[PDB]
RNA sequence: AAUAGGGUGAAGCCAGAGGAAACUCUGGUGGAGGCUCGUAGCGGUUCUGACGUGCAAAUCGAUCGUCGAAUUUGGGUAUAGG
RNA sequence: UUGAUUUUUCAGGCCAACCAUCGAAAGGGAAUCCGGUUAAAAUUCCGGAACUUGGAUAUGGAUUCUUCACGGCAACGUAACUGAAUGUGGAGACGUCGGCGUGAGCCCUGGGAGGAGUUAUCUUUUCUUCUUAACAGCUUAUCACCCUGGAAUUGGUUUAUCCG
RNA sequence: UUUUUACUUAUUCAAUGAAGCGGAGCUGGAGGUCAAACUCCACGUUCUAGCAUUAAGCC
């Protein structure tokens, strides 16, 4: 047979990210002395749609604490922040939305956004708009906290580790339909060439494991095994169920 | 409770209504009391308050928008801030 | 006079889409073109940009907010959760 | 711009030809009246150190 | 081209030590709420631009005239 | 970079009428839409027309689809034979 | 980058995040127009009139004895009217559609000064020339802003209801 | 020999214009002090869309 459209994506080649107008990587400050000790105070310039992206951006001015310099941070704006709000950072920040604390400074049930997997990664974790992430609790004789990420799963970090007060802004996205292929083009057409979707089953024996037949049909099982080998994957990898989700899981 | 001082001085007594009318009667020491709201910007309010501290003149902050300092003053337009020239019936300026 | 009976601004979409769907992009499409009263100047003249901004035409500030309101339940109950705990912490 | 005279490129003021006069007016205040509230904010710390 | 307006301007200007030439121009012209009156152009050659005065007034062209230096080049047009 | 001229008439807004209220009706205004008729354009339904040693190794004619967007298109650029 | 040194030596003062290079005759971008001219070239030649950039450089004006100018309440004005390192901003620099407004060119048209056509009859008639470049000065605008004043009997206001 | 967990220098991951790491000591706030000051915490920035650069001062 042939290449499938699964293996084509690795090479990227027409199938890299449109990024000729994103606004720059959202990130948190590399952490510094100041964050780590005390606190540093900066403001809010700019609140800006970064195409691609479901959470406005924000454009947030650090004085440099070594060099007379101003620093321009892409944090991830949380809803509730507005322009020329006063943003802290750091161990001894306070309590308030937008504000970028350690973990351990947060009491139970937090709510955080653009959490840190590791410290000083500038953020990892619940960065999609109205998503967050909810501090369980603390582990101070092993320096360690828990908290529960937007898919439901609980996580041991260290209280380090960083994140920003409140939720990320732009929620409720998906409670409207698209109602049209033309708004997921132009949804697509500053993401990736991923739509639109030819099934495979609609394809011939060469272009995919689901083509061929005289109707349409899978003919095997689609569960594949996690074992299997590139070109085979092609349906529910390593699916532990199928079927309608009945109950609680 | 402040409301109904409030609203008995602007059915009596003498009032300016509005930021530029204010500071005009902290210059010329004709306030006696200024009320701001709540929702006012802070670098106006911060104006306001070193007004009164020069012309010495007690300053109340009003728990409610422009929108609700207006509505208090029986306006149907908002009123960010006010200077009281001359509690009449009221007993505001004994209260605060 | 009362143009149309149900679609309101859905009208748009003619006969498309199937009746369930039009109905539900009504109920947001109309809080998303809504003007809403600005929490730092007190006017009504807030209304969004992109998905999550929501700007005034007096006063220039710029807020961010829900895809379709200004404010979502969700961040509102996050605003009190997180003045209590605050509240705590500093006694 | 280069090639034409100071004058038309700029005011007759602080910040002449970068920020308007309005902005320039907010930032004199706002320097002012900050700086005052450092002082008050300093008076009052010292005011604690000595008593409390 | 600039227009000069001063008299005075003009014949200080026209001994400038950078004035190749002058040219005198008649222009008949009428001026609708009478008749006809004769304009006459000075124009100085500068080395950037031509200087042009004009004197509307028959006489006061005459004694102008006699009054540039005596070393400029005049063209009568 | 390009895309005549019409039809329909969505929100929003103004006025009038009715109602105790919750609200309803009428006349305008407005100018929405992968809306519509229809040029340029893009396409290529049917005649199973012409031609079929052609004007043409795919064209010609009429008829037709679509025609403000998932539109059409120049140039630059990327992807290379299991 | 300076003060230099004529001692053709130097003394230093700042910085060195990023930064090889190539990539657009439709993107960005310093500066030119008119008239004429050839068998065949012209925003290139000729005539005239400008402009930009780089360099050199004197005179006038301006400024200083209150050393680095004055005026205006203000928006701001002007012939000028110190300003290193470093920093902050702006311009470059930005989709699409709808109606509205203004301008320009074109179209239409009146008088007058010319030329041509029709004219058995009719036609104060039909056609045509009547133009003004870049550049310089003065003046000229929606929007925006400033001063005054203190607004419900709410007013102003767009084709489109927004503003206080 | 097998299981577990201690070390860091091999090896591996990440960041930064390699800027403040580790330990100790100055200063306060505390424990109730039963020798004698040991232990713990902190140790210059939070109404505001301003400013912070090429050290003043003392010896
Ligand atoms: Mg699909
Ligand atoms: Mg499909
Ligand atoms: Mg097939
Ligand atoms: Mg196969
Ligand atoms: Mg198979
Ligand atoms: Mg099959
Ligand atoms: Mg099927
Ligand atoms: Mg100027
Ligand atoms: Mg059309
Ligand atoms: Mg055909
Ligand atoms: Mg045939
Ligand atoms: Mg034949
Ligand atoms: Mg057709
Ligand atoms: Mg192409
Ligand atoms: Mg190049
Ligand atoms: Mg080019
Ligand atoms: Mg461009
Ligand atoms: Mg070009
Ligand atoms: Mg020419
Ligand atoms: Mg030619
Ligand atoms: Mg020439
Ligand atoms: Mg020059
Ligand atoms: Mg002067
Ligand atoms: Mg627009
Ligand atoms: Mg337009
Ligand atoms: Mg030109
Ligand atoms: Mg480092
Ligand atoms: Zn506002």
């Amino acid at each position: 047979g042939r290449v499938i459209r699964n293996q084509r994506k690795g090479a990227g080649s027409i199938f890299t990210s449109h990024t000729r107008l994103r606004k720059g990587a959202a990130k948190l400050r590399t952490l510094d002395y100041a964050e780590r000790h005390g606190y540093i105070r900066g403001v809010v310039k700019q609140i800006i749609h970064d195409p691609g992206r479901g959470a406005p951006l924000a454009k947030v001015a650090f004085r440099d604490p070594y060099k007379y310099k101003l620093r321009e941070e892409t944090f991830i704006a949380n809803e509730g922040v507005y322009t020329g709000q006063f943003i802290y950072a750091g161990k001894k920040a306070s309590l308030n939305v937008g504000n970028i604390l350690p973990l351990g400074a947060c009491p139970e049930g937090t709510i955080v956004s653009n959490v840190e997997e590791k410290v000083g990664d500038r953020g990892a974790l619940g960065r999609t708009s109205g998503n967050y992430v909810i501090i369980i609790g603390h582990n101070p004789d092993e320096n360690k906290t828990r908290v529960k990420l937007p898919s439901g799963a609980k996580k041991i970090i260290s209280s380090d580790a960083r994140g920003v007060i409140g939720v990320v802004a732009g929620g409720g996205r998906i409670d409207k339909p698209l109602l049209k292929a033309g708004r997921a083009f132009h949804k697509y057409k500053v993401k990736r060439n991923s739509w639109p979707k030819t099934r495979g089953v609609a394809m011939n024996p060469v272009d995919h494991p689901h083509g061929g037949g005289n109707h349409q049909h899978i003919g095997k099982a689609s569960t594949i095994s996690r074992g299997a080998v590139s070109g085979q994957k092609a349906g529910l990898i390593a699916a532990r169920r199928t079927g309608l989700l009945r109950g609680t899981q | 409770n402040i409301n109904s001082k409030l609203a008995l001085t602007i059915k009596s007594g003498k009032y300016t209504l509005g930021y530029k009318s204010v500071v005009k009667s902290l210059r010329t020491g004709k306030a006696k009391l200024v009320i701001i709201a709540a929702n006012t910007p802070v670098l106006r309010k911060s104006e306001l308050e070193y007004y009164a501290m020069l012309s010495k003149t007690p300053v109340y902050y009003f728990q409610g928008g422009n929108n609700e300092l207006g509505t208090v003053c029986g306006k149907l337009f908002r009123v960010g801030t006010l200077s009281i020239l001359d509690a009449g019936d009221s007993d505001i300026l004994s209260s605060i | 006079t009362k143009r149309t009976k149900k679609v309101g601004i859905t009208g748009k979409f003619g006969v498309r889409y199937g009746s369930s769907l039009r109905r539900q992009t009504k109920k947001l499409e109309v809080q998303q073109h809504a003007k809403y009263d600005c929490s730092f100047c007190g006017k009504r003249t807030v209304q969004r940009g992109a998905t999550g901004i929501w700007n005034c035409k007096s006063c220039k500030k710029t807020v961010a907010g829900g895809a379709y309101t200004v404010s979502t339940a969700a961040a509102a109950t996050v605003r009190s959760t997180i003045r209590r705990l605050r509240e705590l912490a500093e006694a | 711009y280069a090639q034409v005279s100071k004058t038309h490129k700029t005011v007759q003021r602080a910040y002449g030809g970068s920020r308007c006069a309005n902005c320039v007016k907010e930032r004199i205040v706002r320097a002012f009246l900050i700086e005052e509230q450092k002082i008050v904010k300093r008076v009052l710390k010292e005011q604690q150190d000595k008593e409390k | 081209a600039r227009e000069i307006k001063d008299i005075k301007e003009f014949v200080e200007l026209a001994r400038r030590s950078d004035i190749k030439s002058a040219i005198v121009k008649v222009n008949a012209k009428v001026n609708a709420n009478g008749k006809k009156f004769k304009q006459t152009k000075f124009k100085v050659r500068g080395s950037r631009y031509q200087y042009t005065l004009v004197v509307n007034d028959a006489s006061k062209a005459k004694k102008l005239q006699q009054s540039l230096p005596p070393t400029l080049k005049i063209t009568n047009l």
